[PDB]
C-alpha cells in the first residue's frame, strides 16, 4: 500500500552527480592510460558488472586506486562515467567503437545493446 | 506521487 | 546530442538498495533512540538536506556514527530510509504524524508536502 | 533509449 514519488530516483542521481562534480565523498580513483577519474564506488557498482565484481572482492573493496586494462580508451571511459551519473550517453560516429568496447569491458549491458543497434543501422 |  | 536511458536512475537506485540489504560498502550507522540503521552516506545526502549538511561538514564527514535527536521515532526513520532507497513511502494513518515530523527534521521537502496533503484531506 |  506504498505511494511512489516518480522523480525520486532521477533526483537522487542528479545529487550524486553534484557530489561527483564537487569531489564530495569520492572514495576511488579509476586510472585509464594515465588519465585519472574520481568516483563513488557504490555508483560504479550500481552501473557496471565489472565494478560490482571488483568492489565485492574482500581485498579489492579496500583499494583507493583501480587501474583499467591499457586497451581501454580514456574518452570512452569518460563518456561512460558521465552516463553512469546522468543516464545520458554522448554516442557519436567518432566514439561509438571505443564506447562499445569500454561498455563490454565494464559489463554495462544496456549501453552495449544501443551501440550494437546504432552500428547495425550504419552498415 | 502515484499508486505504483 | 546525447541519448537517454529512461530506466537508468531507477536501476541505479534498485542496485544501491541491494547493496544496503547485503550491508555492502555501508559507511555510516544512524542511531535513533538506541535503534541502529546502516546506510551509505552518499545516498543519505542525496535524499536529505540534513544529511547533506552533516556529511559536507569537514569534521562530521569522517564520523562512522550519527546520533539523531531523541524526539525522532525509529519507525518514522525506518520508513524514510526505505523511501530514500526505493522511492516508495509506506504512509499510513498510524504513522503519518511520525513520518511528517521525521521528514521535516531530515529536510525531505517532497515527503513533507505529501504528508501535509494527506493530513489536510483527513480533517 | 530516448531523445531527452
Ligand atoms: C546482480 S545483483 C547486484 N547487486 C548490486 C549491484 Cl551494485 C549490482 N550491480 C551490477 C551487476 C551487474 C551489472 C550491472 C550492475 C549493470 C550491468 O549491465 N550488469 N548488481
Ligand atoms: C542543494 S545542492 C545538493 N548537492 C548535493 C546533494 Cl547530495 C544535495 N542534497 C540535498 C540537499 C537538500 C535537500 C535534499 C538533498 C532533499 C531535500 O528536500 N532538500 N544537495
Ligand atoms: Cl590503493
Ligand atoms: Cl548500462
Ligand atoms: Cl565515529
Ligand atoms: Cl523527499
Amino acid at each position: 500500500s506504498c505511494i511512489q514519488f516518480t522523480r525520486h530516483a532521477s533526483d537522487v542521481l542528479l545529487n550524486l552527480n553534484r557530489l561527483r562534480s564537487r569531489d564530495i565523498l569520492t572514495d576511488v580513483v579509476i586510472v585509464v592510460s594515465r588519465e585519472q577519474f574520481r568516483a563513488h564506488k557504490t555508483v560504479l557498482m550500481a552501473c557496471s558488472g565489472l565494478f560490482y565484481s571488483i568492489f565485492t572482492d574482500q581485498l579489492k573493496c579496500n583499494l583507493s586506486v583501480i587501474n583499467l586494462d591499457p586497451e581501454i580508451n580514456p574518452e570512452g571511459f569518460c563518456i561512460l562515467l558521465d552516463f553512469m551519473y546522468t543516464s545520458r550517453l554522448n554516442l557519436r560516429e567518432g566514439n561509438i567503437m571505443a564506447v562499445m568496447a569500454t561498455a563490454m569491458y565494464l559489463q554495462m549491458e544496456h549501453v552495449v545493446d544501443t551501440c550494437r543497434k546504432f552500428i547495425k543501422a550504419s552498415e | 506521487w502515484v499508486i505504483p
